[PDB]
């Protein structure tokens, strides 16, 4: 309703938009990052809706820059300008002074973005309301594999190993029943579609799921649907 | 503070501007006003009572010059008034530097007319409360004109405005005729008032401005004393 | 010399119950002709014509944006617009170029919409109107046609022997301009009809 | 109808279903607000403003509380209604004069600058996110051609030449006290528009002023600057309008 | 300087442009492309200043094809001369200004061919032969002494074959080889392009 | 300007105004489409055939450039727009990179449009959904739909505006490899989903296909009458079949 | 501010924009017009509302404006936002020939104002024009064409058409009465009478405009009382013997 | 109700509601300590982790070389005012080559945070700040809020349950001034625990420090560069 602003405080302290933003990432599907030595391993489930729709157009994750990916979950088509954002802010970084943007200044100026929301003193172009999507980056820096989580609030943390979306509850429970700071990244993307398989609805498939690794070798790295057929086949 | 962006002239359910009615309401309650198209000239004529003799009767006006050959009077609220005889007289200057020429009657009250129309869908504003009588000479010829709240405005032979403008218009079809002259269109003119008239009519009461070839002049309580003699 | 870059050169002239506007053909570039059939004549009503001389693109340019503001003009009025308020017009126009001109001096020729009068005037680069009762020129030639107009323009003169008039009066003036000429125009405006002739001239 | 209401007609200055504006309305109550009054006279030679003068505290520092000001050298004003407002009022009436003589040369006749304050109010009555200014303004001052004029502008951003008029809470009976006054005649003298005024004020008050109590001000074609007076004078007054 | 040539027939308008692209002393290009393809039946052509040809060309071409996608149906020949007049004109007292030379060709289904002239000024011409280009000057003298209204294609090829032999015989400058385009009511034809080894 | 907050999230995390714009859409003539191998196709129910209507001036398919076409379904005036801001996009590709859009590329482009008028002060959203069919540069054929909100997707085949679910379902169990292994299967196909929905005949549908290499045809009403005695005699022959 | 801003351009729940409902509702009650399409031209017939005895006439027509040289309308609705949109119409026709120095194409116009009246619908905040037109217009592309606007900036063209009050039994009558590529300006003006008087005649209450070509040039007329009186004498006397023979 | 949802908008008992539930905003948060001695000003900061996996988020920031803030509440809010900080700090240093005084860039703070208090549609910055710094008048800890007030403490907690750690500030508060450094962070911890549930104890993990001093730029210690610290310290009660 249009009886308060969006940057009315409720009596709790909370931005109502915000909250609001939050229950809206809690309708998105499932996605899962888990942060190794080796790499950081990104997965997410598509939710294919019809057979008539092309799996392949589903993107939820994308890459942000060689070294670093994000998977996002919530109302994707806000995504895309945060997504962008980040790309120019990591060239933008290359063009300035030569090197690689760490994963934590790229999420720190995505999140820069979070509560740029209003109505008065506001120039066209303005913001009317939070970003509906919650962002897990992953990255390979000087500091080695980064894993973190920014939601529509603006607050981003490190993680080891984080789950986004709708099941996040359950999924969330299972990576601390499972994650170890020693596992391997093999592990961690075993782990990642276990769990995957275990909250989704539809059977897990090569078709209807995304993974993606970065590693300090390789680049960020989507696997193809062989690699994850492999992966899906000791499961 | 910015004024709102926001149009409070809305339409309602049925179709209708509810707040353009609203002003036609002010304007309906206003001093009767009165035009007579004659053959050779138009008059404006108003009720111009004052509340108390403590007033400067002869202070305020409300039959206004806009150029030499067009004048106006109104029926409604008397500040909205004047800001629309300053934008008119405005227009009908900006006209003249563009083209050299005393701005048409009709295009006097068009331009008039959109000024009006705005303000019944920017933002943050209501519509003017009043309701406009132009009379002008051009193309030796008499123009009457009505502009309404709206922003619309109608060609009139005879007209009346204000308080009791229905009777007004009754009266005005059964006396009016196209081939009266000036004089015997101010005689209709006061009578037309008369009808409506709380007390007597004096030369302070009431103003009336004429337009005709010379150009568009209020009259003077002298003549106008003359004319009520006369219609005694 | 921006005004001679193209050359050229119009003429309006005044009869007993008419007009005559004449304009040269020429659309060249410096020394180098380009085309021999250059519009510098546009009508503007019925028994209203606008000459433009200059520079070429702004004579295309006066008489577009010209047309544009006559056509609003005689849509919102309903009627058709004098020749002394298509005066005032063009002279509102070039003025608001008053310090980025357009390099074009406007004549004007017609007759009254409903008295049918002569009318002539010029206009220099920024608005200025001059009228006159016998005839104004512009262009290259001006000097030229003032010679000729100044000798052989008569008061009252028929339509017949206003064209005899203009057209002399055109064709030895512009006989002696370098960058003037291949060839005239004439319009003759009468309440009744307008006459357009094209003149047997020099094509050097 | 009688006093029916549509939409948010009440809170902004819209019509309602009578043509009326409420928020209007409310600005004339709330010039009511102060408790004050002044009225003002025009003579035959001199246009003068009396005025109430309240200072309940005795800690208040009575030179810097009254509600006469000087607008120009020749223009003087009183104004009734919320302070501050007024105060705002006559900052704008100031600019607006000073900025008459320098784009026209000449001093703005009284007039014109009633017309342009009360343009300044319209305009408050038709856009939505002001409210009108709760307070009225009388300004006298000496036209060379008229002789002396009286004029008031109000919320609504109407405004007149008066013979004489008043303000504030006795408005209605001070004007019926100046209405019978100039019925039984008009041509009054500098003394005798001087008493006139101060007795309106006495009569609708049914106080018998001290010096202190009231503030006058005047012009007149012999000193057309607008000058207060002092106590001393008007004590002046007051002791010749007892001793009659 | 480069070369434009443009002659119009009864049902036909033919076309030519040098090829060469130079920088300083050197040819860069030799095999440089001029004409711009406005529409299936209009073609410009322009010349001039580095920058601004391709720049002021291309930006008509796309909004001339836009106007195409919007509308369903083509701006006439005389509609896009007056189009790209207008824009060249309303730069030209701008901040950038186009320094551009441009034969308009095209042909309509209801007006026949058409070729317009227009200089860096904006200053629009109809002609039946134009050229633009310092060998301009050595070539329009030959139009004028061979052009007839009533021309055929083959002819007209003859003629405009004449104007390039009087460049490889008289201009100064190296021009070697030229493209030749013929627009009429099948729309817009490739040539052989005429060389001179 | 006037610069309210117009979508805003609700309690529950919702965004009603692109909900009610959802629900326009859900308003608007169904449309279809089908990828072939070698052809798209494109039909859109001609609701309410008025026999004095110009039936050229409300056609809800057009051409975006040679190589891309839409239709939609919602508020014809929001579509009117959305296709004039995608035209102009397609000619500043062809002016910038010097070769034509993608057909995902300008689907993405509209898409981005609605997503920001969907977060932006002062506005409402599209009450429109696009089906955006084309061919790339190598000749892949390309369908996507785009919807209020500014999410799209790439589909085998799709139907929006109303009865688009029942002709979803109808086209779930009607697209095979040899439903469209010629172009008259997939023309066929496109009816038979229209015709699930539509009123009656081929009266009131509206057609238009693009072969590879080729620009928008539209199939005039006699083409379409054909197609569709063909679909009822094979309607009609397997009926039989089955008795 | 929030409190007091009325919410001109959002949904409602049901997908539905009311204001333009509204509107609308309000072209509902105006005067009719009535647009035809003939193979020799293309005619407006609209019915006067300004019918009191005092009236003055000093225009070309009450309802019916001239946009250019090849093109006018007809309005039904808000007599105010008619003039503005008219204003806009004009300036639309003038730039375009300013830009291609040809006449703008009636199509372009009509698409050109919806957009401005689109807009409106989309955003701003304020409300939309209640105005809807009917367009009569003759280009070289197609020919004679009759468009119809809404405040909801839809479009369309149409052989026949009609706006205003008792738009809906005047659309009825036409699609029994008109015939498709088979009327005159001659057959047209009988139909529209015929239809004027069932929607409601007298010469006084209607204003009627034509456009045709004669030598490559586009004429439009508003027709004069003697014309439009033979056209309801012609009309009621086919109506007398109409009503003998059965 | 009508008088809660604008910072425009007074009640009739002469309160702002938004602003009050901006200091809710602040309450909500994780506790945060600033103490001082004559030569020393000390931050100590519990962090929060959402989860068991994720990282403590950060309550220390750096502003300049002799200004370090910790952060309470809306944590974009926090960014976005440290950042205004250090500009400040920056301009300061670039146009008079001096470092920019405590209580100036307070004054500032108040004044950026004051404005949006009084326009419609804005709201109040959703954070408090306890700001450490040091300068020619020696050491200083700094408290501002919400509301755009601001306090010049001996020492201040804010955040959750700070009462209890504003209690033992106040028992203690006499002996900070003579007070070595160590001894002082161990005052700062003591207060800090004192916020802390009976399950819930300081480690090295949940604890940040951050120290600012004469001849001592502001250092943040973090991780195993608080076991120093933490060595000393006794069992709680």
């Amino acid at each position: 309703e249009y009886d308060r602003g969006v940057n009315t405080f409720s009596p709790e302290g909370r931005l109502f938009q915000v909250e609001y933003a939050i229950e809206a990432i809690k309708l998105g599907s499932t996605a899962i990052g888990i942060q190794t030595s080796e790499g950081v391993c990104l997965a997410v489930e598509k939710r294919i809706t019809s057979p008539l729709m092309e799996p392949s157009s589903i993107e939820k994750i994308v890459e942000i820059d060689a070294h670093i990916g994000c998977a996002m979950s919530g109302l994707i088509a806000d995504a895309k300008t945060l997504i962008d954002k980040a790309r120019v802010e990591t060239q933008n970084h290359w063009f300035t002074y030569n090197e690689t943007m760490t994963v934590e200044s790229v999420t720190q100026a995505v999140s820069n973005l979070a509560l740029q929301f209003g109505e008065e003193d506001a120039d066209p172009g303005a913001m009317s309301r939070p970003f509906g999507v919650a962002l897990l980056f992953g990255g390979v820096d000087e500091k080695g594999p980064q894993l973190f989580h920014m939601d529509p609030s603006g607050t981003f943390v490190q993680c080891d190993a984080r789950a986004i979306g709708s099941a996040s509850e359950g999924a969330q429970s299972s990576l601390q029943e499972v994650y170890h700071k020693s596992m391997t990244l093999k592990e961690a993307i075993k782990s990642s579609l276990i769990i995957l398989k275990q909250v989704m609805e539809e059977k897990l498939n090569a078709t209807n799921i995304e993974l993606a690794t970065v590693q300090p070798g390789q680049n960020f790295h989507m696997f193809t649907k062989e690699e994850l057929e492999e992966v899906i086949k000791d499961i | 503070e910015r004024g709102y962006s926001f149009s409070l002239t809305t339409f309602s359910p049925s179709g209708k501007l509810v707040q353009i009615e609203y002003a036609l309401a002010a304007v309906a309650g206003g001093a009767p006003s009165v035009g007579i198209k004659a053959a050779n000239g138009v008059v404006l004529a108003t009720e111009k009572k004052q509340k108390s003799i403590l007033y400067d009767e002869r202070s305020v006006h409300k039959v206004e010059p806009i150029t030499k050959h067009i004048g106006l009077v109104y029926s409604g609220m008397g500040p909205d008034y004047r800001v629309l005889v300053h934008r008119a007289r405005k227009l009908a200057q900006q006209y003249y530097l563009v083209y050299q020429e005393p701005i048409p009657t009709a295009q006097l009250v068009q331009r008039v007319a959109s000024v009006m129309q705005e303000y019944t869908q920017s933002g943050g504003v209501r519509p003017f409360g009043v309701s406009l009588l132009i009379c002008g000479w051009n193309e030796g010829r008499p123009y009457l004109f009505q502009s309404d709240p709206s922003g619309a405005y109608f060609a009139w032979k005879a007209t009346a405005m204000g308080k009791n403008y229905v009777n007004g218009k009754t009266f005005l079809e059964k006396r009016y005729n196209e081939d009266l002259e000036l004089e015997d269109a101010i005689h209709t003119a006061i009578l037309t008032l008369k009808e409506s008239f709380e007390g007597q009519m004096t030369e302070d009461n009431i103003e009336v401005g004429i337009c005709n070839e010379a150009g568009f002049r209020r009259l003077t309580p002298t003549e106008v004393k003359d004319y009520l003699a006369a219609i005694a | 010399s921006i005004m001679s870059y193209n050359g050229g050169a119009v003429m309006a002239m005044k009869g007993k119950n008419c007009v005559a506007i004449a304009a040269d053909r020429r659309f060249g570039i410096q020394a180098q002709m380009v085309t021999t059939d250059f519009q510098k004549i546009f009508p503007m009503g019925d028994r209203l014509y606008i000459g433009l001389a200059g520079l070429a693109t702004d004579v295309q340019t006066v008489a577009q944006r010209l047309k544009f503001r006559l056509n609003l003009y005689e849509l919102k009025e309903g009627r058709q617009i004098k020749p002394y308020t298509l005066m005032s017009m063009v002279a509102n126009l070039l003025y608001e170029k008053r310090f980025g001109p357009y390099y074009t001096e406007p004549v004007i020729a017609g007759l009254d919409p409903k008295t049918f009068k002569p009318f002539i005037c010029s206009l220099d680069l920024i608005g200025c109107p001059m009228v006159t009762d016998d005839f104004v020129v512009s262009g290259t030639c001006a000097e030229q046609m003032y010679g000729m107009c100044e000798s052989l323009w008569e008061p009252n003169m028929d339509p017949d022997h206003l064209f005899e008039t203009i057209s002399q009066a055109m064709l030895n003036a512009v006989d002696r301009d370098a960058v003037s000429g291949m060839g005239v125009i004439v319009h003759i405006i009468e309440k009744d009809k307008i006459t357009t002739r094209t003149l047997k001239a020099r094509m050097d | 109808s009688r006093g029916s209401s549509a939409g948010f007609d009440r809170h902004i200055t819209i019509f309602s279903p009578e043509g009326r504006l409420y928020q209007v309305e409310y600005a004339f109550k709330a010039i009511n607000q102060g408790g004050l009054t002044s009225v003002a006279v025009r003579g035959k030679d001199c246009a003068v403003i009396v005025t109430q003068k309240k200072v309940p505290d005795k800690l208040l520092d009575s030179s810097t509380v009254t509600h006469l000001f000087k607008i120009t050298e020749n223009i003087g004003c009183v104004m009734t209604g919320m302070t501050a407002d007024s105060r705002s009022q006559v900052q704008r009436a100031r600019y607006e004069a000073a900025n008459w003589k320098y784009k026209y040369g000449y001093e703005i006749p009284v007039d014109m600058l009633c017309k342009r304050i009360a343009d300044i109010s319209q305009v408050y009555t038709q856009n939505a996110e002001m409210r009108p200014l709760g307070c009225c303004m009388i300004l006298i001052g000496i036209d060379e051609e008229q002789g002396p004029q009286v004029y008031k502008c109000d919320p609504a951003g109407y405004y007149c030449g008066f013979k004489a008029t008043a303000a504030g809470v006795k408005q209605t009976e001070s004007t019926s006290f100046l209405e019978k006054k100039v019925k039984k005649k008009f041509d009054w003298t500098f003394e005798q528009t001087v008493e006139t005024a101060i007795t309106c004020l006495s009569t609708v008050l049914s106080i018998d002023f001290k010096p202190s109590e009231i503030e006058v001000g005047v012009v007149t074609v012999e000193n057309p600057k607008f000058r207060i007076l002092t106590e001393a004078e008007i004590d002046a007054h007051l002791v010749a309008l007892a001793e009659r | 300087m480069e070369y434009l040539i443009g002659i119009q027939g009864p049902d036909y308008v033919l076309v030519a442009s040098d090829r060469v692209a130079a920088s300083n002393i050197v040819q860069m290009k030799d095999d440089h492309d001029k004409m711009f393809k406005m529409s299936e039946k209009i073609l410009l052509l322009c010349v001039g200043e580095a920058g601004d040809t391709v720049q002021f060309a291309e930006y008509i071409q796309k909004n001339v094809q836009l106007y195409k996608m919007r509308n369903g149906y083509e701006l006439s020949p005389t509609a896009a001369a007056n189009f790209t007049r207008r824009n060249l004109a309303d730069c030209l007292r701008s901040r950038t200004p186009y320094h551009v030379n441009l034969l308009l060709a095209g042909y309509d289904e209801h007006e026949g061919p058409a070729l317009y002239y227009m200089d860096y000024l904006a200053a629009l011409a109809k002609a039946p032969f134009a050229a633009h280009g310092y060998g301009a000057f050595l070539t329009l003298s030959i139009l004028d002494r061979y052009y007839t209204p009533t021309i055929s294609r083959e002819r007209a090829v003859e003629l405009l074959r004449k104007c390039l032999e009087e460049l490889q015989k008289r201009f100064i400058l190296n021009l070697p080889t030229f493209s030749v385009r013929i627009i009429d009511k099948n729309g817009i034809h490739d040539l052989d392009n005429i060389s001179f080894p | 300007s006037y610069d309210r907050a117009i979508t805003v999230f609700s309690p529950d995390g919702h965004l009603f105004q692109v909900e009610y714009a959802q629900e326009a859409v859900k308003k608007g003539s169904t449309a279809v489409g089908v990828r072939g191998r070698d052809i798209v196709v494109l039909g859109v129910e001609k609701k309410s055939v008025a026999k004095l209507q110009d039936e050229r001036t409300v056609r809800k398919i057009c051409a975006l450039d040679d190589n891309v076409c839409m239709a939609f379904a919602g508020l014809t005036a929001d579509a009117r727009i959305v296709i004039n801001r995608a035209r102009v996009e397609c000619q500043s590709h062809r002016l910038t990179v010097e070769d034509p859009v993608t057909v995902e590329y300008i689907t993405r482009y509209i898409a981005s449009l609605k997503q920001r008028y969907t977060q932006s002060n002062g506005r409402r959203p599209f009450g429109i959904s696009a089906l955006i069919v084309g061919f790339d540069f190598d000749g892949t054929p390309r369908l996507y739909q785009t919807d209020p909100s500014g999410t799209y997707h790439a589909w085998k085949a799709n139907a929006i505006g109303r009865g688009a679910k029942s002709v979803r379902e109808f086209l779930e169990k009607n697209y095979t490899d040899e439903a469209i292994e010629t172009d008259d299967l997939t023309i066929k196909l496109v009816i038979k989903a229209l015709l699930e929905v539509v009123q009656s005949g081929g009266k009131n549908i509206e057609l238009a296909v693009m072969r590879r290499d080729q620009s928008l045809k539209i199939l005039n009403p006699e083409e379409i009458e054909k197609y569709v005695a063909e679909i009822e005699k094979e309607k009609e022959e397997n009926e039989k079949k089955k008795q | 501010s929030r409190r007091y801003d009325s919410r001109t351009t959002i949904f409602s729940p049901e997908g539905r924009l009311y204001q333009v409902e509204y509107a609308m509702e309000a072209i509902g009650h105006a005067g009719t017009c009535l647009g035809i399409l003939a193979n020799d031209g293309v005619l407006l017939a609209a019915e006067r509302r300004n019918i009191h005895k005092l009236l003055d006439e000093v225009f070309f027509s009450e309802k019916i404006y001239k946009l250019n040289e090849d093109m006018a309308c007809s309005v039904a609705g808000i007599t105010s936002d008619a003039n503005v949109l008219t204003n806009e119409l004009r300036l639309i026709a003038q730039r375009y020939l300013l830009q291609y120095q040809e006449p703008i194409p009636c199509e372009q116009l009509v698409t050109a104002l919806c957009d401005i009246k689109q807009a409106y619908t989309q955003f701003g905040g304020k409300r939309p024009f209640g105005v809807s037109l009917l367009y009569i217009g003759w280009d070289k592309h197609y020919g004679f064409q009759l468009y119809q606007s809404d405040p909801s900036g839809n479009y369309g063209g149409w052989k026949a058409t009609c706006i205003g009050n008792n738009s809906a039994a005047a659309v009825s009558m036409l699609k029994q009465d008109y015939k498709e590529g088979e009327m005159t300006l001659k057959s047209a003006l009988a139909l529209a009478i015929k239809v004027l008087n069932k929607t409601m005649l007298s010469a006084e209450k209607v204003e009627i405009a034509t456009l045709t070509r004669e030598n490559g040039k586009t004429v439009i007329r508003v027709l004069k009382q003697k014309e439009v009186e033979q056209l309801i004498k012609k009309h009621e006397e086919e109506e007398a013997k109409a009503e003998r023979e059965k | 109700n009508q008088y809660d949802n604008d910072v425009t908008v007074w009640s009739p008992q002469g309160r702002i509601h938004q602003i009050e539930y901006a200091m809710e905003a602040v309450k909500q948060g994780s506790a945060t300590v600033g103490l001082k001695s004559k030569t020393h000003a000390v931050l100590v900061a519990l962090k929060r982790a959402q989860s068991e996996l994720a990282a403590h988020q950060k309550k220390i920031l750096h502003v300049d070389n002799h200004i370090g803030i910790s952060i309470a509440g809306l944590t974009a809010d926090a960014r976005l005012l440290c950042n205004f900080m250090r500009q400040e700090c920056l301009d300061s240093r670039f146009v008079f080559d001096r470092p920019l005084p405590v209580s100036r860039l307070v004054s500032l703070i108040g004044s950026k945070t004051q404005i949006p208090t009084q326009r419609y549609g804005r709201r109040p910055y959703g954070v408090g700040l306890l700001i450490a710094g040091y300068d020619d008048m020696g050491p200083h800890i700094f408290q501002t809020c919400p509301s755009a007030n601001y306090f010049d403490c001996r020492a201040m907690s804010i955040g959750a349950r700070s009462q209890s750690a504003r209690t033992y500030l106040e028992r203690h508060m006499s002996e900070f001034m003579e007070c070595n450094l160590n001894e002082l962070v161990k005052h700062g911890l003591r207060a800090l625990r004192e916020t802390l549930p009976a399950e819930q104890d300081l480690t090295t993990k949940n604890v940040s420090i951050g120290i600012v001093g004469k001849d001592l730029e502001f250092t943040i210690y973090d991780d195993d560069d608080v076991s120093p610290f933490l060595e000393g310290l006794e069992e709680r009660p």
